[PDB]
């Protein structure tokens, strides 16, 4: 509990919740790939069938 | 032999008859879909306002 | 310069942070909406053919 390293730390989680909002960011792009990847297949198989 | 003939397309006909319900089913979801996703940029633009 | 002026000044800051990251949220929300109308519209035009 010293003045540089929880300096260091309070940048640390400054840091952290900014990639937190960009990682939240690529993983609703995600979820939407999936469900584009998902609707696609459910097609391929009635056009199979 | 005819009675046969017909026979055949009267279940060819209830297959066909039931394809194009369901089809017209799903036609009329996805088009409530659309509806309800355009409301949803409304709502959205508005919050964002 | 004060401590009260800068204070709130300051706590007006991490509110517009938080502000802002929402309205991002929300845009991305948007985007992925107008996508997906766009989707199923040239889906519906597939299946009335």
């Amino acid at each position: 509990l010293t003045k540089e390293v929880l300096g260091q730390a309070l940048i640390s989680a400054k840091n952290y919740r900014d990639q937190l909002y960009s990682f939240k960011d690529l993983f609703q792009k995600c979820l939407f790939a999936r469900k584009r990847i998902e609707d696609l297949t459910h097609r391929l198989f009635e056009m199979e069938t | 032999k005819k009675i046969e003939n017909t026979k055949s397309l009267s279940s060819e006909i209830n297959s066909l008859q039931k394809k194009w319900d369901h089809k017209n089913s799903q036609y009329n979801r996805l088009w409530q879909e659309r509806e309800q996703s355009q409301n949803q940029i409304r709502q959205h633009e508005s919050g964002m306002e």
